[PDB]
């Protein structure tokens, strides 16, 4: 108890994202380092769908970033 | 006056045979006949007896003197015979004159007092200020059940009958020894084992003014309104004649007290304290008897369960063998069972089978019957219900640990 | 800061809230202070009046050191009963 | 393979079954249901508009005299006076919740009859002053006096002699005989808080005192001490103590003070805020830079551990009294007291039931004496017997409603 | 010190050994081991949980350990806990051989180990052996046999059983489709493969994630073998064809 | 060497760990033993045959000696251990006293073993209650019950484990010299008692019988079925 | 937490206090010392009619002149009885005499409270014995009656009752006992008090009675004798 | 799901559209239906279906919506809900994920949630209490059937408990067809293999394989998804994290 509250928040998020409302118009973007530790309900389709990898920069990436920042 | 306002019900003296039969037809016809007779007579005598010289000119005078939109206000320290102080809903202390129509008696401090709108003047007394949130807890359409509907709970029914019915049925039996009749029984037991059924049974043959509560509706959001709704409830109970108040699901306002840190879990504690104080404290308690139902008797704060406030703790258990067959008989009657669906078999097997389970098996059994297009239940229609009603339950020890 | 009466503060308070009784000179206020620890001030006024209360209850004229001691045991609600074991 | 149900299927199902007179039965039942509504509608709830004195006892005056009462005698509004400018007829008043004002004194009332702090009858329209109003005595505050004598004497409070003597030493003697407390000059302890397990007579002794208080015994209905609007509770307690300091030897009982008192904290919603404020006002009144006087406080609780320290310390409550479970003699006396009105056989040994009811309380002793003749009423006798009482004990306490230790459990011999 | 003590061997308020039943929960997650007793031999089949392109193939098995010339067992739990018990079993068997100059009966060997397991549950303050074993063997007293044990130190003989992940599903299938007293070794292998197929929900039997051993008496001498890849694959092909024929 | 005080008094005068072990004895199976005029019978209600389990290795009745046997109800592993210690002691007494052990003596030893496990350091109370029957040298039949508490007693009959009290009440009202008049009546007496607890009957209760001279005998399923039919 | 050897704010051991409390649960036992001898009685408290009342032995013999009555954890009483018997025989073997009642009790008491947890022994006792022994016997000093509480405290007493009815059994013993009482008078008075405290009607099957006299050895009354006394009592 | 749909219809349709039949059979009308389910395999779609096909008067309640900070406001809302339902004749309430006002009663004190417990109690009483609600039916859907309380799952409040299983292969083919009948499939798009390529799917991942396929199609600004497109979509959708550091996996073995 009092730790069930995080569960309540997650459940409300799941309901709003895909529940008996089908908002349709609104999109949702979430960011969280590490995705292995997540609820499968919030990871399945019909919810946050496309998982985008944001890797540590490669050799080419470093060059482009250094150019654009200096 | 202490009016013993009954449930204002029982308009169905109860048709004796339940099997569709001309006996049923004739009896219900007699019922309708008397009802129509009553309607006719009342209408006819209302129309006849030309007392049209009514209104008792004088009462018309009184109504004339007490204008339109009269206001409800709280009487206060009464100053003089022909003068008193009133407090309107805004809490403004006007100084009004008690007119002659008001009986100088019955007007005590704190009694809601009617007023004239323009010139604040005590015009009449009001003896019905029951909180509109409390009057909604008086049962006025008695639930349709009888002690015979419930089965297999003899010992556990006689105990309630000896503290909700007999004490007002033959009270000489009690005084002859001088023992004060037991007041307040807590019906604790596992889920779906009666409890509410016995409550409704005792409601039926009430002979009293049953008050129903919820166990959560008492809790209120305004500091103090909690420990005043209960006060109003029991004030109404004692004002009305012998009554039994069923505080169902007392597990809600009953949690063992603790040195808390929140505010809500202190207001609830204050509510329980009000309950305790009034049920057994400096005061008394007339013919008011309290029935409490709970699923967990171990959680109730020791206090609300004490042998001076809640005696005769009944122990409604999971139904036993014979009681199971009795309940099946009582809950399978009004169905056209086949000749090979004797229930003497579905009993046994699982050691966990409650009355709610039994009624579910009996209902999802007829529903199963209405799937092969038949209206006579079948043994397969019953053996296919144990696998569809009783499921999802937890299990026990791993075989091998013991035999 | 008003820290709890250590032991000499306790003795002095016991004396101060007294001297309106027929107290006998034979009372080791230091030993009383030793016995009474964590007693927050007015807890004396309590104890150093309950002493006289008990003295009156018994039927007597003068306060006694054991009277003070019984008052001390009393002011904590504790009760002294001769136990059946000491071995 | 569960094919649905077709409309024709339902139609046939509704008509293949024994209903010789069943359509009529349902129709007549519906007619009865619709007829009850008509009957009650036409005999609805009336004759409930009471509040009318019988214009027969004063029937003669119950007439135009009333109108004469109306019209003249303008209805005034209550209000206090915060100043009265000397030699200047102007006054300043604070009505109550509306606002303040400057008022002139009506000619009908001499200025001397009107003072500072008294309640004036200001009129509407132009706020002028008229017949002054006597000091208020609030209804909630005045509805607390015992004004009766509950039917419980000290004798019936059995099983505890030391406790009763302790209580008497502070609640009765220090007021009914000041002599003993002067010869020694011992300040009578004031403030007795009663502990005890749930149900031991803590309220029984409080009631017993009321039968010989020979003074006011205001009973604090703690639930009333808390109200919605802030400051209401503090004012309630202040008026309580102010009426306290108006008579001789007033005793004020705070039954179940756990409701109003509790450890302070600012974590959860700042604590109760208002409730804690009322508790603080009570503490200040009990002890502070304003000597109380001749008012004593008795309070009872089930758990003293949950009381605010500033209230458990001496000064506010001196004579703490344990109310422990009765001893053997206590139990015997308690049984005797709650058995003297029972049709019990003479040969009953009550010294044995006492042993057979260990660690029980007074409420349990009652629930055993009762529910003892209840088995006799079940057997339809008239004089209960020792066997009946013993069965009652075994069915009430010790084993009460749950006896798990039974199957081959005889290890204590 | 009292404060840091764990109190592993103490009774739960309702009459239960928490560390014991818990230790059984740990055994629910282990690799699936399936043993079937036939009229001619006994067989153990174990789901090979470890399968990776880099693990090398070492030893004659990874879960099937030989105890005597006429015994073998499979484990399901912690190898560190399992390796301790396997070593003790071999010592117990050889100690009996030294004393009596006759191979230890299967029932007695199981009882000896089960006696050790009970001890850890009673005293010492040490955590229970969270390992469950299936023993197969032959002896002159009762012929072919199959036994099971649990961290509770309790054991029982069976004609076919499984332990580990999806045990319940296997025993159900085994209970339904086991022919007591008329099952040859081949049918036992076929039943094992079928039970293994459904039990591994993850993927299907590739003939590598399964290791099978069979105990048989040949020329008066007990023979313990671990089926090679060729026959394991051959069995798998045979089962697949049978499934197709049914459908 | 772990030497912590596992079982230690608690307010109001009780030993928790002893109580808790007692419930563990309750949750077990139901076992019933009766002392006849010249026969002592034990029975047990089997939770589940399981249709695969080999009934040989799940015997819950065993012989401590040629003239002593027992039945238990509780943790199996605790039961197997206790039986081994009793068996070795029986041989040791035979070695020294040169006479067969007595039911009273072995009961005292087993009881003394349990008593040493509650009070000891770093140990757990044995989770079994044992019913010991046997014929002493004089021939008088004997029946003894031992609880985990170490207390042992002599009975005409009693029942342990799940469904104990109800069965015992059945035994109390139905036990008589007439019921103990004949060996068959004793055996049927047992079965009805178990049937008071077990449901299936005939196939769910294992029965054993000990006579004055003959050693322990386990009734065959056919014999149990025959007796059940006779009762019906 | 709260080791067995712990001190309360009053200086009271927790375990010793609890153990003494457990005594109350046990059945009643009455022991009266008289110049003619020492008598013991007890309540058997039969749990169920099936149980054989012969196997509930509440009065045992330590030697030919020493007897004991028990109450409390009867399982705990067993080890205490065994130590007493061994000590008695060891004393006879070495000194060729009979140990006095006080000496035996002192030996038994020295066993009570010899418990610990750390650095005590491989299998030492952890907790205190919850049983109250009434030692009675005849020595060179004449009849002797010693009561022992769980605290290891033994103190000769003229008449005492232990058990659930101790409070009130003692009270009755107070009103009747006197120095010149004879053995028969002690036996009857003991039987009455046991009858009063015993809920169930007192008969010959539910009470164990024994006596030790200067002439005779320890004697446990048989059913025939027990019936005779209760017939008049 | 077709058996499940029929089962739910027998409790939300039959006893409300054809009342007399139940009385004629002499049985008590059912009330209540709880739907289990793996992460996502239905629910909240049969819910909309029953809302969109039945002219009763659907009344929604989310999970964390009856929870109100002020004490008691979390029960007055439920009482008002049921009063409104009774005022609105045939009605059905689909309590969505209901672990929120649910779970199992915790021992009280300052060591757990209590006000949510009181709301659960109020709902329980109003579902089956002193008054027998008539013509009101409740639908409750919530994962983790094993965490609910022993009361809300007592046969008599939640009568029949539909079990939603993860789709079989035959059902997965149906799901793919139903959620693909708006996409221009090419010639040779063998849905059978594409369905059998998804073992133990969720029935919502089917609409990841049938949507990320079109998302692939968008990249080539074309239409006519192809079989390689669907295969890539399945490989891109059904990628569970798995495990690493075989030491932990090598811990049970
Ligand atoms: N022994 C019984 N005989 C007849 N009906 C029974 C019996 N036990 C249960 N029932 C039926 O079970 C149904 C479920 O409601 P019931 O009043 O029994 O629940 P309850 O025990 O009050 O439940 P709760 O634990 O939720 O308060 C009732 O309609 C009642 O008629
Ligand atoms: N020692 C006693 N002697 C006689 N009667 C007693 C004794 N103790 C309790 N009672 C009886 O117990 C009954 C119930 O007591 P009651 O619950 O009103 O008060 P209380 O024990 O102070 O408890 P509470 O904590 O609820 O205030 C009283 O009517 C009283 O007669
Ligand atoms: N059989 C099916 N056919 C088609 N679509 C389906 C099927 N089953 C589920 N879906 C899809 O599932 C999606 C909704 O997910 P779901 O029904 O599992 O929600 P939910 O029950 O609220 O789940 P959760 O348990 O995660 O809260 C919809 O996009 C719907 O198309
Ligand atoms: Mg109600
Ligand atoms: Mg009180």
């Amino acid at each position: 108890g009092a730790d069930r509250e995080v569960q309540r928040i997650l459940l409300e998020l799941l309901n709003q994202m895909d529940g008996f409302d089908q908002n349709v118009n609104v999109k949702v973007i979430m960011a969280t380092n590490r995705a292995d530790t997540l609820d499968p309900a919030l990871l399945r389709p019909g919810r946050l769908d496309r998982k985008i990898e944001f890797p540590l920069p490669d050799r080419r990436q470093k060059r482009l970033i250094f150019s654009t920042i200096t | 006056k202490k009016t013993k306002g009954p449930d204002a019900a029982s308009k169905l003296p109860l048709v004796t045979p339940h099997t569709q039969c001309r006996l049923k037809l004739l009896k219900l016809e007699r019922i309708k006949d008397y009802l129509l007779m009553e309607e006719e007579f009342i209408r006819n005598q209302e129309q006849m007896k030309p007392l049209e010289e009514k209104q008792e000119e004088e009462r018309s005078k009184v109504d004339d003197l007490r204008g339109t939109p009269m206001s409800v206000g709280t009487l206060e320290e009464i100053i003089d015979d022909n003068h008193a102080i009133v407090s309107t809903s805004v809490g403004s202390e006007h100084y009004v004159s008690i007119l002659s129509f008001v009986d100088k008696d019955l007007l005590e401090p704190g009694c809601s007092v009617l007023l004239n709108h323009k010139v604040h003047a005590v015009i009449g007394v009001l003896m019905d200020d029951t909180d509109p949130l409390v009057t909604v807890m008086k049962v006025e359409k008695a639930p349709q059940e009888t002690y015979a509907d419930i089965g297999g709970l003899d010992n556990q029914i006689q105990e309630i009958k000896e503290s909700v019915e007999l004490p007002l049925t033959h009270p000489e039996y009690y005084e002859e020894m001088g023992i004060k009749p037991p007041k307040g029984v807590i019906l604790y037991g596992p889920p779906g084992t009666g409890k509410t059924l016995l409550a409704k049974a005792v409601a039926n043959q009430t002979s009293a003014t049953f008050l129903r509560v919820v166990g959560s509706e008492l809790i209120q959001k305004y500091l103090g309104d909690g420990p005043k709704l209960v006060r109003e409830l029991f004030r109404v109970a004692e004002e009305h004649a012998p009554s039994i108040v069923f505080i169902d699901e007392i597990d809600a306002i009953g949690t063992k007290r603790y040195d808390s840190n929140s505010g809500g879990e202190r207001e609830i504690q204050r509510t329980m304290l009000e309950l305790l104080n009034q049920l057994d404290g400096f005061d008394s308690r007339g013919d008011v008897k309290v029935i409490m139902a709970t699923n967990r008797i171990e959680t109730l704060d020791p206090a609300l369960i004490r042998p001076g406030r809640i005696d005769r703790k009944i122990e409604f258990p999971l139904p036993d063998e014979k009681t199971k067959k009795r309940i099946f008989q009582i809950h399978t009657s009004r169905m056209t069972l086949a000749d090979d669906v004797t229930l003497d078999d579905l009993i046994m097997a699982k050691d966990d089978l409650s009355g709610a389970d039994i009624k579910a098996i009996c209902t999802e059994a007829g529903l199963m019957a209405l799937r092969e297009r038949r209206m006579k239940v079948t043994n397969e229609d019953f053996k296919k219900s144990k696998e569809n009603v009783l499921y999802k339950k937890q299990e026990g020890t791993p075989e091998g640990l013991y035999l | 800061e008003f820290p709890m009466p250590n032991e000499e503060a306790r003795a002095r308070i016991m004396q101060i809230h007294s001297r309106k009784m027929n107290v006998s000179p034979d009372v080791n206020y230091e030993e009383l202070a030793r016995c009474t620890d964590d007693f927050n001030g007015a807890q004396c006024k309590a104890v150093c009046v309950e002493a006289g209360m008990i003295a009156l209850r018994r039927g007597a004229t003068e306060l006694t050191h054991e009277d003070y001691m019984e008052g001390i045991l009393e002011v904590q609600a504790k009760k002294k009963a001769n136990l059946q074991y000491y071995a | 393979p569960i094919r649905a149900l077709d409309e024709g299927d339902i139609a046939l199902l509704k008509t293949y079954g024994q209903s010789t007179y069943s359509r009529q039965i349902k129709q007549v039942e519906d007619d009865i249901q619709q007829l009850l509504k008509k009957i009650n509608e036409l005999t609805g709830i009336k004759e409930s508009d009471t509040g009318l004195a019988p214009p027969a006892l004063w029937d003669l005056a119950a007439d135009k005299q009333t109108l004469q009462s109306e019209q003249p005698l303008q209805v005034a509004r209550c209000t206090k006076i915060i100043n009265a400018d000397s030699e200047d007829p102007k006054y300043i008043i604070n009505v109550k919740q509306f606002a303040k004002f400057v008022v002139d004194l009506s000619d009908q009332v001499a200025p001397t009859d009107i003072e500072e702090g008294m309640r004036v009858g200001v009129d509407r329209n132009k706020y002028q002053i008229h017949i002054p109003l006597p000091p208020k005595i609030d209804p909630t505050v005045t509805m607390m006096q015992v004004e009766e004598k509950p039917d419980v004497t000290y004798s019936d409070v059995g099983g505890c002699k030391e406790q009763i003597e302790k209580l008497r030493e502070v609640v009765e003697t220090p007021l009914l005989h000041p002599e003993r407390f002067v010869n020694l000059g011992i300040e009578p302890p004031k403030g007795v808080l009663l502990f005890g397990p749930p149900g031991t007579g803590k309220t029984l002794c409080a009631r017993a005192v009321a039968n010989r208080t020979d003074a006011c015994f205001i009973r604090v209905i703690g639930s009333e001490l808390v109200q919605k609007y802030v400051g209401e509770g503090a004012r309630m307690v202040r008026e309580l103590f102010e009426m306290a300091r108006t008579k001789k030897a007033c005793l004020i009982f705070f039954d179940e003070i756990d409701a109003i008192g509790g450890a302070r904290f600012d974590d959860g919603a700042g604590g109760d805020n208002e409730v804690q404020r009322t508790m603080l006002e009570l503490i200040n009144q009990l002890d502070g830079f304003d000597p109380r006087g001749n008012i004593k406080v008795l309070m009872a609780t089930n758990r003293p551990d949950t009381l605010d320290p500033a209230l458990m310390r001496p000064g506010r409550l001196d004579r703490k009294i344990e109310f422990s479970l009765p001893d053997l003699e206590g139990r015997t006396h308690i049984f005797k007291i709650h058995a003297r009105s029972m049709s019990v056989e003479r040969d009953i040994r009550f010294e044995l039931l006492a042993r057979l009811c260990p660690n029980s309380t007074g409420a349990e002793i009652r629930s055993v004496c009762t529910e003892a003749g209840m088995f006799a009423i079940r057997a339809r006798r008239k004089i209960a017997t020792e066997k009946d009482f013993l069965e009652a004990v075994n069915k009430v306490i010790k084993s009460y409603a749950k006896f798990s230790a039974t199957p081959r459990y005889m290890t204590y011999n | 010190s009292r404060r840091y003590d764990s109190r592993t061997t103490i009774f739960s308020p309702e009459g239960r050994l928490y560390q014991v039943e818990y230790a059984m929960e740990a055994i629910g997650h282990a690799g699936t081991c399936l043993g079937i007793l036939a009229n001619d031999g006994v067989l153990l089949a174990a789901e090979r949980r470890n399968i990776h392109k880099l693990l090398d193939e070492v030893f004659f098995s990874e879960k099937i350990y030989k105890l005597n010339e006429d015994m073998a067992c499979s484990v399901a739990g912690i190898t560190s806990d399992a390796n301790v018990l396997t070593n003790e079993l071999r010592l117990i068997a050889q100690r009996y051989l030294l004393q009596y100059q006759e191979p230890i009966p299967c029932e007695q060997l199981v009882t000896a180990l089960c006696d050790i397991k009970q001890a850890y549950t009673q005293f010492g303050g040490k955590r229970p052996f969270g390992v469950s074993l299936l023993y197969i063997g032959w002896d002159k007293h009762y012929g072919f046999q199959l036994y099971q044990s649990d961290p509770s130190g309790n054991y029982g003989g069976w004609k076919a059983t499984c332990i580990g992940n999806n045990s319940a599903a296997a025993v159900s299938m085994l209970k339904q489709d086991y022919k007591e007293g008329e099952m040859t070794l081949k049918s036992a292998l076929a039943l094992a493969i079928k039970v293994l197929n459904k039990t591994m929900d993850v993927s299907k039997l590739s003939a590598e994630k399964v290791e099978i051993a069979t105990l048989t008496r040949e020329n008066g001498k007990t023979v313990i073998r671990v089926l090679k890849q060729k026959e394991v694959e051959q069995l798998i092909k045979k089962h697949e064809e049978e499934e197709a024929k049914a459908e | 060497s772990y030497d912590r005080a596992i079982t230690v008094f608690s307010p109001d005068g009780h030993l928790f760990q002893v109580e808790y072990a007692q419930e563990a004895v309750k949750k077990g199976s139901t076992a019933v033993g009766v002392r006849g005029r010249d026969i002592v019978v034990l029975g047990v209600e089997k939770k589940s045959v399981a249709k695969l389990q080999d009934e040989r290795t799940v015997r819950k009745i065993c012989a401590l000696d040629d003239n002593v046997c027992m039945a238990f109800a509780g943790l199996t592993a605790d039961a197997r251990i206790v039986i081994n210690r009793a068996r070795v002691e029986c041989q040791s007494h035979r070695l020294t006293v040169e006479d067969p052990v007595t039911v009273e003596y072995i009961t005292r030893y087993i009881a003394s073993l349990k008593q040493r496990y509650t009070q000891s350091n770093g140990r757990r109370p044995f989770g079994i209650s044992a019913l010991i029957v046997g014929f002493d040298f004089d021939g008088t039949p004997r029946l003894y019950q031992t609880d985990p508490s170490g207390t042992y007693h002599a009975w005409k009959a009693n029942a342990i484990g799940r469904g104990a009290k109800s069965v015992r009440e059945f035994l109390e009202k139905n036990y008589t010299d007439e019921a103990i008049e004949t060996d068959d009546l004793t055996i049927k007496l047992v079965i009805k008692a178990l049937l008071e607890v077990v449901q299936s009957g005939g196939k769910n209760i294992e029965l054993a019988v000990m006579r004055r001279d003959q050693s322990l005998k386990i009734l065959n399923p056919e014999e149990i079925e025959k007796y059940v039919a006779e009762i019906e | 937490d709260r080791g067995v050897n712990t001190f309360s704010p009053e200086g009271r051991l927790f375990q010793v206090e609890y153990a003494i409390e457990a005594i109350k649960l046990g059945s009643t036992a009455i022991g009266i010392q008289t110049s003619e001898g020492v008598c013991l009685a007890v309540e058997k408290r039969i749990t169920s009619p099936l149980m054989e009342p012969s196997s509930i032995e509440k009065i045992v013999e330590i030697d030919a002149h020493i007897g004991c009555a028990m109450s409390g954890l009867i399982a705990d009483a067993k080890t205490l009885i065994d130590k007493a018997r061994v000590e008695t025989q060891n004393h006879w073997f070495t000194y060729n005499e009979t140990m006095t009642v006080e000496s035996v009790t002192q030996a038994v008491s020295n066993l009570a409270l010899q418990f610990g947890e750390e650095d005590a022994d491989p299998g030492a006792m952890s907790r205190p014995f919850g049983v109250a022994l009434l030692f009675g016997g005849v020595d060179e000093k004449g009849p002797q009656l010693f009561h022992m509480d769980p605290s290891g405290t033994f103190v000769q007493c003229d008449a005492r009752a232990i058990g659930s009815a101790s409070e009130g059994a003692q009270s009755s013993l107070q009103e009747v006992y006197h120095k010149s009482m004879t053995l028969k008078e002690a036996i009857k008075s003991s039987l009455i008090i046991l009858k009063q405290v015993m809920e169930e009607k007192l008969n010959a099957t539910n009470i164990e009675l024994a006596t030790v006299q200067p002439g005779q050895n320890f004697h446990m009354f048989t059913k025939e004798e027990l019936e005779e006394v209760i017939k008049d009592i | 799901l077709d058996k499940q749909i029929k089962e739910i219809k027998e409790v939300i349709e039959l006893p409300v559209k054809h009342p007399e039949l139940f009385e004629a059979l002499g049985i008590a009308q059912p009330k209540g239906v709880l739907l289990y389910g793996p992460p996502g395999t239905g629910k909240t779609l049969l819910a909309r279906a029953v809302a969109h096909h039945t002219d009763c008067t659907f009344i929604r309640v989310s999970g964390s919506e009856l929870v109100q900070k002020f004490i008691g406001e979390g029960a007055r809302m439920v009482r008002e809900l049921f009063v409104m339902a009774r005022e609105h004749a045939p009605s059905i309430i689909f309590m969505d994920e209901i672990d929120s006002i649910g779970s199992s009663r915790l021992e009280g004190g300052s060591g757990g949630d209590s006000e949510v417990q009181r709301t659960m109690l109020e709902l329980l009483n109003q579902l089956d209490g002193f008054e027998a609600t008539k013509n009101i039916k409740v639908i409750m859907a919530t994962n983790r059937i094993d965490i609910l309380d022993s009361a809300l799952l007592r046969p008599g409040r939640i009568d029949r408990k539909i079990e939603f299983p993860p789709p079989n292969e035959e059902a997965r083919l149906d799901i793919l067809k139903i959620h693909s009948r708006k996409m221009n499939l090419t010639r040779g798009i063998n849905l059978r293999k594409i369905a059998e390529l998804m073992p133990g799917a969720s029935g919502a991942e089917v609409k990841g394989v049938c949507t990320e396929a079109g998302m692939y199609a968008l990249r080539e600004r074309r239409v006519h998804v192809t079989q390689e497109d669907f295969e890539m979509a399945v490989a891109k959708v059904m990628q569970k994290d798995s495990e690493k550091n075989m030491s932990i996996k090598k811990l049970w073995k």
